[PDB]
């Protein structure tokens, strides 16, 4: 195991979470899909501020926030996720939050071993998380299958407001 | 300003804001302790795991519902289902908004008192409210004649409310569901070849009933064109890659709905407590009572449960009065549309219970109230 | 990762365990007492049948390294086997260190094939094939999704040039259809 | 200060110190008596070669702890008191083997904290000579340096302290 | 004029006349084809090896169940098992005795489908029966009140039966028996250093559980007694020469019985399946059932197990109500014990499935008269 969690994390985690009653303005500025690196010592987990993406810009200048997700992740390099995820089933609509565990084969060992042997460390202190997405490949998270798959099976009819 | 009503099924919760049509928040109610050592280490692994979460890794976690038949049996978990929806998944406080709650009729004080002072202590809500479901799942409907017929994945029970007044003497409450259903469901399918022992696997058996079974216009029939050619027969898609051949099964276990003697119980079909109760009330309601058959829940969604009903209905129900079934396209929610529908209106905002209210009165003012 | 299925076989044990998402099944821990020791006892015994016999200890070594660097795993036996039987195309000759130089054929991928097929030094058990097919098969319906997907493979008898495609070859055999099989084959796995 | 990570496996032994690529101590895992002699001097020498470990259990113990104490002095040339130690094992082992382990590293060499961890989790770090891979990334993490079983912590427990640890 | 009774048991077929004390013909169920080519020619090798012959050459063969859990995987072998135990064994034909069929309740139909069609039409019986294990385990008992916790070599099952009239909706099975227990006491003694990997030694391993396996009183203080001394251990006479030192293995493959999170089935154990079937049953008969709990099968000869058993039921069980567990001395073939005492039955021999009745009605006629 070794590697924990920071306070940045946690805190970014909550207010992802639980969402609470705010104003037009502020709420455009909320976190859709962040992820989650190591610092140089790698002892941390930390959140870079390059790479993210916004609830306000949702439906704006990033067309698809799946689409514009996937390209967003590194293929060189082992990284978390956590995307939000609105999708449409036969049986009602849910508004659910995925766990991404995004891990190449290109990655060199000494970043793989890290983050495979942490990863209990940050999914315990992620409470209340129910979808788990593992992908190791790039084609298999590349494709928009995938999702509904993991999320609801063949139940899911339409994914982020667009049919399958 | 808005409240919240908060649909706490046997299995499903069904959360929303109130003065809008469709419940946001919907997932199953069972918590899940991990099963396994779980020798990985690290990756945020926790002591619990709550609705979709707990569906998706179902495989490794021993599922368990807190609430049986409508009564609420462990009180942690529950607490903890509560602070979920309300934190985790709405993103929302108990202390601003009131909370609105549901029960089924015939119900221990206990578990409302209980439910009462946890909504209290733990979230201290401003105000809150216990209804009844059949009551508000009637509100769905727009009126105000006509007997219910809520039955949802715990408990089936009926309440005649005519013109305003409803008859509490009347009320018949059957412990024949949803889950019964999926329990004579997995007894019955052993005798194929698939044996499904386990919690986890007894929600494919459940997904297995709510997507391929119905309920038949007469069994007898339905048996004979069963029993010649496989001409019912329909195949299903497991997750496991594997497909089965389910056949007589497929109208079998609907209709222990109609036949308790199934399962063992010995209570009279859901189509035999409507026209007692509905015989128990008033001799003047009767005729308005049999053309209003309002039915509710996610287990009234079988595809031909409507006609049955209405067939065995006006087979007890005398020729000359007509039976109708108001079956709503949308009443697997109509309670939470009746909660929803019922927070708006101006004229109940008066009669919540209010912590001021609350502390002298302790947690027995629910029942001189509601 | 977390999820997923160990297939390490090192030089004295075989052995399988599915993991979960940090749960392991201890209840599916399959357990097979053919390694890479057991390939090389086959090797130096069918190696007789072309005129050259390692009998001692320290002979063995060098018909060690002979598996180690000349040895592969077929896709399938039988059209190999029948590449083998017709011409030479297939054999490779081999630099021993007093100097002389064999001429190895089938034994080439014959020897490799007792990883599936142990009725060759004896064994009954169900080759590497099939014994973790039956672990997941003994594990629960909800995980053999992931588990089916997610074969990792460990230990340098998983060196082989072409145990990674014979592997999952045997496996979507076994597994169905709709189910895709993937073999994460390192290549640091030794 | 660096941690050792010792992976005693069934045919060879892979032992190196931690925050590297490569082990640097690698041979087979058998001793030869005169009809002793550990490793390569063992490959290349009259003797009867035999393996400690069966299929992954330690049968015999003498041996054991003599190839234990050849890969720590004759071919690390370092003691085992100053730089903590992981060893490796198979799941579904004999709690025997891990309790014998254990007191074979606390009792003769005296190590400041150990832990036993399992050969394919490792592996599955290196993934991002595997399970030496993971070991010496494993034994760099910040957040493992925290639950190595100690001497200290050790005494009052017996050798029962791995099973509830690990 | 006599009937035959054939108990085909998943790990041994009790064969016999009906009205004598003890079944004739006893031997493991399974078929052995030949491992290695067999270069000596001559001396009469067989394609297949039924029973104790397949026991003595066991050496050179590959031992295999045809039944399962309670299903009959393999039909072949199973035909062959029956013309054996016929001929080879009893030296009768079938077509002038009729023959007595036992199974486990929550069987699939094709299973006793194959059976009817296998005794009809290759052996042509004048007439048959198929009844259930344990309710002929209950017969042997002379009584006719109790639950029966009948538990051979693949399943286990609990049926309470009152004054006559067994509980259907009561009928528990678990697929918890000796072949998992063998299963778990192999895969446990590898710890020790002896490897059972083959079909063949694994009898032996089953020896080793029939002979020298007990059950606790209590799981913990006897770990604590395997913990301290060898005061426990007991040494094996192997066929080979060698000798075995097992030590807690003795009473921790006996315990899957009661807790079946060893092999990892989530099955609650066999002490709180009959809890929760007398729970499911009727609150009259509870005072009946707790007091009777017929055990049967060679599972449940494992020394202490009756003991075992009263503590945990009346541990589950109300204080005011007294639990017996009444243990037989012969009740490893109490199954055969109560299907020949049935087939003296006068009133019992007007309810046998005829060839005439069997022709127009097809293999069909065994769901509708059983
Ligand atoms: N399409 C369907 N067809 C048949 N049964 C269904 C369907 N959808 C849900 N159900 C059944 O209805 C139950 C859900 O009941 P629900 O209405 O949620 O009760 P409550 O309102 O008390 O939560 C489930 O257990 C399921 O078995
Ligand atoms: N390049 C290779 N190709 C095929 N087999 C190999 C190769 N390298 C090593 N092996 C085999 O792998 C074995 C080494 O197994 P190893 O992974 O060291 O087991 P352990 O991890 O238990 O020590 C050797 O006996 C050798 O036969
Ligand atoms: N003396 C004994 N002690 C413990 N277990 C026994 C004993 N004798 C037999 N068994 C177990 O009982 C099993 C036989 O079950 P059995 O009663 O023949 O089932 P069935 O009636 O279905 O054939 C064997 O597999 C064996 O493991
Ligand atoms: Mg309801
Ligand atoms: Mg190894
Ligand atoms: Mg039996």
């Amino acid at each position: 195991s070794g590697v924990a969690v920071s306070d940045g994390v946690i805190k970014v985690f909550n207010d992802m979470k639980v969402r609470k009653s705010s104003t037009p303005e502020e709420v455009k500025k909320r976190k859709k899909a962040v992820l989650f690196c190591l610092s140089e010592d790698k002892k941390n987990i930390i959140l870079e501020e390059g790479k993210e993406i916004l609830v306000g810009d949702v439906g704006q200048t990033v067309d698809d926030p799946y689409a514009t997700f996937v390209k967003m992740l590194p293929d060189k390099d082992c990284r978390y996720a956590l995307y939000d995820a609105t999708y449409e089933t036969k049986e009602s609509k849910k508004e659910d939050l995925v766990f991404i565990f995004w891990a190449p084969e290109s990655a060199p060992l000494k970043s793989k071993m890290i983050y495979a042997s942490s990863k209990d460390a940050i999914k315990k202190k992620l409470t209340g998380i129910k979808h788990e997405l593992q992908a190791n490949c790039y084609e298999e998270v590349k494709d928009r299958c995938t999702l509904a798959e993991k999320l609801g099976g063949s139940a899911v009819i339409s994914l982020e407001g667009k049919p399958l | 300003t808005t409240a919240l009503v908060c649909d706490n099924g046997s299995g499903l919760v069904k959360a929303g804001f109130a003065g809008d049509d469709a419940p946001r928040a919907v997932f199953p109610s069972i918590v899940g302790r991990p099963r396994h050592q779980g020798v990985m280490v690290g990756m945020g692994q926790k002591d619990s795991y709550v609705g979709d979460e707990a569906q998706s890794k179902r495989g490794i976690l021993t599922l368990k519902y807190p609430i049986e038949h409508g009564i609420i049996t462990n009180w942690d978990d529950m607490e903890k289902i509560w602070h979920h929806t309300f934190y985790n998944e709405l993103r929302v406080a108990p202390e601003e908004h009131p909370t609105l709650l549901t029960e089924a009729p015939l119900n221990p004080k206990a578990n409302r008192e209980k439910m009462t002072q946890i909504m209290f202590e733990t979230f201290n809500v401003p105000a809150m409210y216990v209804a009844i479901q059949a009551v508000l799942s009637l509100y769905a409907s727009g009126r105000t004649t006509g007997i219910v017929l809520d039955s949802g994945d715990g408990v089936t029970h009926n309440v005649p409310i005519y013109e305003g007044y409803a008859l509490p003497h009347a009320i018949m409450r059957l412990d024949l569901a949803g889950r019964d259903l999926t329990d004579y469901l997995m007894k019955i399918l052993t005798e194929r070849g698939y044996s499904f022992v386990t919690t986890a696997e007894r929600e494919i058996v459940r997904d297995i009933k709510e997507k391929l079974c119905y309920v038949a216009l007469d069994f007898e029939n339905e048996m004979a064109t069963a029993a010649s050619s496989s001409s019912l027969e329909k195949s299903y898609e497991l997750p496991d890659g594997q497909v089965i051949t389910i056949g007589n099964e497929r109208f079998r276990c609907p209709e222990t709905l109609f036949q308790p003697s199934f399962i063992g119980m010995e209570s009279a079909g859901i189509h035999e407590t409507t026209y007692n109760s509905i015989m128990k009330c008033d001799i003047d309601i009767r005729k308005d009572l049999y053309a209003n058959n309002v039915m509710s829940g996610g287990t009234t969604m079988y595809p031909g449960i409507a006609d049955r009903m209405q067939k065995e209905i006006t087979a007890l129900a005398p020729s000359t009065m007509k039976i109708k079934i108001i079956a709503p396209p949308e009443r697997k929610y109509s309670v939470w549309i009746g909660g929803s529908i019922l927070a708006s209106l101006s004229t109940f905002q008066q009669m919540w219970i209010t912590k001021q209210e609350y502390d002298e009165a302790g947690p027995s003012i629910v029942h001189r109230k509601c």
